[PDB]
């Protein structure tokens, strides 16, 4: 059934608070967009360059106890 | 003495920055874009938390860009949205460090603003499905003389500060005067690795008692009316 990736919420972080995590450092403030599950309880994240560009830099899956699935755009 | 939200608030409400952010907006509203928290919603935190109340301070950064979800306070939704990530985590800190806790089934948290949880974000309005659009308005300016105001006319209240953003950044309060608690955002991409352990919550009102002052309930209620 082809249907929306509903984005429930956008968080900006900086770029050091992203490197922390990614591993890779953002060149700019980034959008934390994130669409939840609870079929998987998987937290898909797009991460995005701040407005009003929205450049997708990198794609984040976690699951249900916390790991990372990275993937740079 | 000056004990209210109009502290300033009647010259800040004057002044033309604050003014051009009001006009700009009504204009857009009425230009044919749908700007979010709808205009009656948008100063519910201070509608519901007054200034002399204001125990505990959680700073939000701008509202839900999807219909239906923000109704003017920080990370709470309307009565029958999805809880969001983030306020899914805050969840699950509480549902672990506030022992009489238990998960409700909303994330409605007008609650915690009737009990002195001023739930402030920096930035009051949003374009529909357009994160931090109106985040050239002035509102943070409007939100940074707020927590001025709080850290001048009042004492030893918490603030609960997430990510790097809230924290700190624009959130240079008197520590003495107030308790200032830091942690990483709540947002999956970082609650796990530094916010998951911290007792915010519990700390919060493990120092009000503290001070004789009632704790705060962190379980959400539901009323309504009609």
């Amino acid at each position: 059934t082809g249907k929306q990736l509903v984005i429930q919420e956008s968080i900006l972080m900086l770029p050091e608070e992203v490197e922390e995590v990614i591993g890779n450092k953002p060149e700019s403030d980034i959008l934390v967009h994130t669409a939840y599950d609870e079929s998987t309880d998987e937290n898909v994240m797009l991460l995005t360059s701040d407005a009003p560009e929205y450049k997708p830099w990198a794609l984040v899956i976690q699951d249900s106890n916390g790991e990372n699935k990275i993937k740079m755009l | 003495n000056e004990l209210t939200w109009h502290d300033v608030l009647a010259e800040e409400k004057q002044q033309p920055y604050f003014l051009n952010t009001l006009q700009t907006v009504a204009s857009e509203r009425q230009s044919g874009v749908t700007i979010y928290p709808p205009q009656k919603d948008v100063f519910n935190a201070f509608r519901f938390t007054e200034l002399g109340d204001v125990k505990v301070v959680i700073l939000g950064q701008d509202p839900y860009h999807g219909p239906g979800q923000a109704h003017g306070l920080a990370f709470s939704v309307r009565p029958g949205i999805a809880i969001p990530p983030s306020l899914l985590n805050m969840y699950k800190e509480l549902e672990n460090t506030i022992p009489g806790f238990t998960r409700p089934n909303h994330g409605y948290l007008e609650s915690w603003a009737r009990q002195g949880v001023l739930l402030l974000n920096t930035v009051l309005t949003v374009r529909a499905g357009q994160a931090h659009s109106h985040a050239s308005l002035g509102w943070e300016t409007f939100t940074d003389k707020v927590i001025s105001l709080i850290n001048q006319h009042r004492e030893g209240v918490v603030f609960l500060l997430w990510g790097s953003h809230a924290q700190k950044k624009g959130a240079i309060i008197d520590k003495q005067r107030h308790h200032v608690l830091k942690a990483p955002h709540p947002s999956p991409l970082s609650a796990h690795r530094g916010f998951f352990g911290c007792n915010h919550f519990v700390l919060a009102n493990q120092w009000l008692e503290q001070r004789g002052e009632t704790p705060i309930d962190w379980m959400p209620v539901l009323p309504a009316e009609s």
